[PDB]
RNA sequence: GGUAUGCGUAGAAGUGUUUGGCGUAAGCCUGCAUGGAGCUGCCAUUGGUACAGAUCUUGGUGGAUAGUAGCAAAUAAUCGAAUGAGAGCCUUGGAGGACUGAAGUGGAGAAGGGUUUCGUGUGAACAGUGGUUGAUCACGAGUUAGUCGGUCCUAAGUUCAAGGCGAAAGCGAAAAUUUUCAAGUAAAACAUAAUUU
RNA sequence: ACUCCAUCUAAAACUAAAUAUAACCAUGAGACCGAUAGUAAACAAGUACCGUGAGGGAAAGUUGAAAAGAACUCUGAAUAG
RNA sequence: UUAUAUACAACCUCAACUCAUAUGGGACUACCCCCUGAAUUUAAGCAUAUUAAUUAGGGGAGGAAAAGAAACUAACAAGGAUUUUCUUAGUAGCGGCGAGCGAAAAGAAAACAGUUCAGCACUAAGUCACUUUGUCUAUAUGGCAAAUGUGAGAUGCAGUGUA
RNA sequence: AACUCUAAGCGGUGGAUCACUCGGCUCAUGGGUCGAUGAAGAACGCAGCAAACUGUGCGUCAUCGUGUGAACUGCAGGACACAUGAACAUCGACAUUUUGAACGCAUAUCGCAGUCCAUGCUG
RNA sequence: UGCUUGGACUACAUAUGGUUGAGGGUUGUA
């Protein structure tokens, strides 16, 4: 999910600048050429100079994505799947689950059937895992990047991840709650089940 | 979010508010009706004329009173309040600007384009019930 | 997409002439470029590691087509 | 446009409008076969059409 | 000069009135950042040439 | 043959580029008739050409013409596809019978290279970088 | 007295201003402007002239027709109809 | 220089950088191809989704004796021999491409 | 990318600092000072990832000298008055002694300049001293043609109907051939008549 | 060269789709840059200026929530204190 | 009808027209078509080679263009327009056999669409363009007729038909 | 006390830092839009107070229609005729000077005409 | 005809048509 940066190949080399060379008693970068512009000579085209080519200029091919084996997903899947019960490694992500009365936690089918975000903070109430989203909602915080003026301005936390198998009404029910995402059986994502 | 169409941008919603033009800067200077108001018309919110009667709510001044705008500056997204107002050097009050998120409209003038925007903004208060 | 304080610049960095010699320093092209010249200056290097470089051994098959010798094996 | 209407009736049904009443679109449309004449159809065009219409099956097991 | 084209006297016109001061209103409009003006050309310090 | 027009003064530069008097050019002179013509009569499309006669010092042919904003000719669903604008000046972009000539487009082994399209477009695609994005 | 001495007896110009660049690059003795060939028919730009090329192309004037024009598109070339009051 | 190794032949000596093609858009161009199938699929009819009928075995050389080149013509005899209708079998959708000679029973 | 149920207008980053320690070091924590909105520890994975140098680049600053070299060609000014906050100027006006010295430091035009022109004002800047003055700055003004010029003619030349040539663009074209390739006339019939390349 | 075999029909004409796209209209993005960086240009930027010309080519962002931009007094010839 | 003694009527070739109506010359530049065509470099020198059948090009188009319906492949149990991607393959081959270059058939996939002339026989010009008069409606570089009004057209237009 | 050296405080010079950002760079997507009916580009003019920028052509910071429904704003004036519409968007009606694509002949000439109609004075 | 002010037109190349033509080109009837 990465796509390409690379600054403009233009940029370092339109200016006309001949090293204006030796023996001036100035250094011998190329120097623009012109005289009235004020510009004139200084330093053109090269990485030390002010306006000059960056070392070596970011480029579009530059392999940006990859191939992971499709074994080797699958025994990364496999292992985190394995790792969402056995609670020693949930609660090692934070993760409040000492409400919840199971690992791992097995809903009924009727609840791929709700159909109203109210109706669903009821049932997360009721299984003991609403102070999970809880949480998330006590971290939602701000970025310290630079994500602030690109458009990243935070994540919270993670939250848990209902993995349904025929969405009656459940992804629409399940959107607007921070923290939760839903997943349907035959997709499985690894990116969602071992966050980072 | 789900529209493909619809821009998630900080670059781009502040060039497309702050370059809006001014007529498009009547929507994005609207003011909460009073508690009132939407028992009278259901409506939430309604942009401001010139002479609708209003009450600051938030801000220094902050309010209880019968205050009639003198005019929404709307190149400074700001509107002018017949009372809300600060002295020079001199002494000639001048007016302090108060936006109008954080304004509260008490009482609207009434002609007859600003009611058909009551028909319009009031049917679709009930009809964004009926779903 | 490399982790690079595994590579060595981040620890050479910095030594002055960054592994590479205060005698004999790092020039542009101090051999040839390319297989230059494997005849001449690199001719050790070129027999032995590759015996049988420069020569013609000979049958011309003008368009070999890799069907006339297809037949897969099996024991 | 008072004038520039009364001109157009007193232009119509006549060939040979004047240059600027004669519909401006482009250079490049104007130049390109009117909608009727890239439609003319040759005599085998319009005798292969009309033997063998073209039928609307569904090869399914 | 006192032997001029009409074209030179008409571009001599054009950059005797270009080559004027910032009104001084301009300088007070809510977001105008105008300090002078900025190309005021004058007849000994630049030439025209152009 | 094509004298290279080198101003008596040299095609500078290395020996393999020294000649000057025997240089052909890859050009017909046909589709040379052609195009005198169809540069010259601006507003008619070209056909096609024929040789006629020909003595020593003037090879000479005879080229046919068409205004594509006749009426009989745009009637004509025969004659009317060379109306269209995609055949503007159809030979200075190299596409009558003659100029299709001395480009090098047929099939296939011996018009391989050439096989992109035309004749430039094969040596596009021949030196084709592709950087593929899940290498 | 290759220098400010000579420098004084220049007094005629070598260029007037031209008709399709209003330049002082009109050579007068060639009669050919030197950024546009005036006596030419057709413009003067080169590919080794990136920078100058985008001096003097389509967009940096004021484009009269090529900007209505391409509204027109948005509205798919129609004319001669006109508005009616909304219903 | 130094060192056993591997000749090298890296075409690399003919300005490279300028033929250089990107593939970001392998995905929607994929996106594309296939909301264009969704489209001819429903603006044709019930009739099928590919579809014409493609009729070949026996692929040309020794290596595939067996794996198909991919069928163009139905070859006017195997019309002709099949009860229709050879202009008809176009009108259909079975493909009648007039240039096979074919050789086998 | 995950995490710390992290920190934050009850003061973030940064910056300063005889706050106090930690580390062998790179470094780091902390108090106070200023500051006024964002920031960090950890686990991954990464990069435009660490500066004393490159007659490095770009901006700033020192010594010299912060007042040193210097403001010395074109003979020269001096009085008293009026100004004015302030006058060696040019500010002016009266006396005035001198210079240029008609091949002038004079009066006008060409090219060039482009409003410098001329009145009324005037602070800074500029006028390498000053400045009340100014080719400066601010604001108002100003160029009048049948006779003066252009415009009209042709010179060297630009060479310019394509007959031609060139892949084209285009052409070191005193063309030398291009149907009338004419510049033409109130001129008759049965292509206006000797005629102009 | 000589015997056959295989395979197409030159020297005439069209034709969509898949394909291409630093330009043009109209959009959505990003492990990008954050005013010596990123376009030369975040601003009256191909501007100011320089060159006869071809061409060359800068510097230049930030008061505060709101101008509430410092009335008035004294001293000054005064900007100023 | 032609000693260059006049006229008529044709035709061919060719003129002229401020004749009636039409096209033509854009400029953009990323892609596209045709041309024309270096040298820097590399070869640790250098001259073929290499750069590169490429910068500069430089004439001509479109929304894509060009291509394109076999004077093709292949040697099989046979394939079947073009274009594009994967693989063949850095392979056969080219090369001071040096430096270096370097494709295609088959296979896999995207998308798939076919066709028109000329020319014997096809045996009543069956043909087009305007032109005016109606009619049909529209800003129809129209349709239906009409005069068969010119004209084109047997030095051949139309129908049928195509390797 | 001069002067010098060292430190911090305070004041200046100077504009780093950090924190911001209607701008860029890259990737992707929907499109096809074109001048002799005068384009692209150029010159010159245009506002109550305007130099530029933007906008624009004697109808000149506009513009018929149409949408929307009280403004513009540095001051002044008008408008508010919102119910028969402000300003902005939109734009299909009109229009579009000198040029370049002057289309009469041409130049560092605002140069010089030919034919035709009309208005005015001739008469 | 004398002047003024307005309008309309007049570039080359080309296609078809129209109109006047040219020719010891080629025939024909007088």
């Amino acid at each position: 999910n990465r796509q390409a940066y690379a600054v403009s190949e233009l940029a370092g080399h339109q200016t006309s600048a001949e090293s204006w060379g030796t023996g001036r008693a100035v250094a011998r970068i190329p120097r623009v050429r012109g005289g009235g512009t004020h510009r004139s000579g200084q330093g053109a085209f090269g990485n030390m100079c002010r306006g000059g080519r960056m070392f070596a200029p970011t480029k579009t091919f530059r392999r940006w994505h990859r191939k992971v084996n499709v074994n080797q997903r699958r025994y990364a899947l496999v292992s985190a799947i394995a790792a969402s019960g056995v609670p020693a490694l949930v609660q090692s992500k934070g993760h409040v689950i000492d409400g919840v009365s199971e690992f791992p936690l097995v809903v009924s089918d009727e609840v791929q059937k709700v159909q109203k975000t109210k109706q669903a903070v009821i049932f997360l109430r009721r299984l003991k895992i609403w102070a999970d989203i809880q949480k998330v909602y006590k971290s939602q915080r701000f970025r310290a990047g630079r994500g602030t003026m690109r458009d990243r301005r935070r994540i919270a936390r993670r939250g848990p991840l209902v993995v349904y198998d025929k969405d009656e009404g459940l992804r629409k029910a399940f959107r607007n709650i921070p923290g939760i995402e839903t997943i349907n059986v035959d997709k499985l994502n690894l990116l969602k089940l071992a966050p980072g | 979010k789900q529209n493909p169409f619809v821009s998630s941008s900080r670059r781009k919603n502040r060039k497309r508010h702050f370059q809006a033009p001014s007529h498009i800067r009547r929507r994005l200077m609207s003011a909460p009706l009073s508690k009132e108001l939407r028992q009278k018309y259901n409506v939430r919110s309604m942009p401001i004329r010139r002479d609708d009667e209003v009450q600051v709510i938030r801000g220094h001044f902050k309010g209880n009173q019968v205050g009639k705008v003198v005019q929404a500056y709307r190149k400074k997204f700001v509107v002018y309040v017949e009372k809300i107002q600060r002295e020079n050097a001199n002494g000639t009050n001048v007016y302090v600007g108060i936006h109008p998120s954080k304004v509260l409209i008490v009482k609207l003038k009434l002609d007859k384009d600003r009611k058909a925007i009551l028909e319009r903004r009031g049917k679709g208060r009930l009809a964004a019930l009926g779903k | 997409m490399s982790n690079i304080k595994r590579k060595k610049t981040r620890k050479l960095r910095g030594h002055v002439s960054h592994g590479h010699g205060r005698i004999g320093k790092h020039r542009k092209h101090p051999g040839g470029r390319g297989n230059a010249g494997g005849m001449h200056h690199h001719r050790i290097n070129f027999d032995k590691y590759h015996p049988g470089y420069f020569g013609k051994v000979g049958m011309r098959n003008f368009h070999l087509r890799r069907q006339h010798k297809f037949r897969p094996e099996i024991n | 446009q008072k004038q520039k209407e009364n001109l157009r009736k007193v232009f119509k049904n006549k060939k040979y409008k004047p240059l600027d009443l004669r519909k401006k679109k482009t250079r490049a449309i104007r130049k390109a076969l009117s909608p009727r004449d890239a439609n003319r159809k040759t005599l085998k065009e319009i005798r292969k059409r009309s033997v063998f219409p073209q039928r609307k099956f569904a090869v399914k097991a | 000069a006192a032997h001029k084209s009409f074209r030179i006297k008409q571009k001599l016109a054009k950059k005797l009135k270009q080559n004027r001061s910032v009104p001084q209103w301009v300088r007070l409009r809510t977001g105008n950042t105008i300090r002078y003006n900025a190309k005021r050309r004058h007849w000994r310090r630049t030439k025209l040439k152009l | 043959g094509r004298k290279r027009p080198v101003p008596k003064g040299c095609t500078y530069g290395k020996p393999k580029s020294h000649g000057v008097n025997q240089l052909k050019p890859y050009r017909g002179l046909q589709s040379i008739a052609e195009e005198r013509v169809g540069r010259r009569l601006g507003g008619l499309r070209v056909l096609n050409s024929y040789w006629i006669a020909q003595d020593a010092s003037y090879k000479y042919f005879e080229v046919i013409l068409i205004d594509t904003h006749h009426s009989a000719i745009r009637r004509d669903p025969k004659i009317n596809w060379i109306c269209k604008h995609v055949h503007k000046h159809r030979e200075l972009r190299g596409l009558t019978s003659a100029g299709k000539s001395s480009r090098g487009i047929g099939k296939g082994y011996r018009y391989s290279q050439t096989i992109g399209g035309s004749r430039r477009a094969a040596w596009k695609r021949k030196n084709r970088e592709h950087m593929h994005r899940k290498r | 007295t290759k220098g400010t001495t000579s420098f004084g007896k220049r007094h005629n110009k070598t260029h007037t201003i031209c008709r399709r660049c209003g330049n002082s690059s009109y050579h007068l003795q060639k009669s050919k402007c030197s950024q546009c060939g005036y006596p030419a028919a057709k413009t003067r730009s080169f590919n080794w002239s990136r920078k100058a090329k985008g001096r003097k192309a389509q967009g940096t004037g004021r484009m009269r027709y090529l900007k209505n024009l391409r509204r027109r598109f948005r509205n798919g070339l129609r004319e001669g109809g006109a508005a009616k009051k909304k219903t | 220089g130094k060192g056993n190794n591997m000749i090298p032949n890296q075409h690399y000596h003919k300005w490279w950088q300028r033929h250089v093609k990107t593939w970001f858009n392998q995905p929607a161009r994929k996106v594309r191809r296939h909301a264009n199938r969704v489209k001819k699929a429903k603006a044709v009819f019930p009739r099928p989704a590919s579809g014409a009928l493609r009729p070949v075995v026996r692929c040309p050389t020794i290596r595939y004796h067996t794996k198909l080149r991919a069928g163009r013509g139905f070859t006017l005899e195997e019309l002709k021999g099949a009860g229709i209708g050879a202009n008809f079998a176009k009108t259909i959708g079975i493909a009648v491409d007039r240039r096979r000679k074919n050789k086998s029973l």
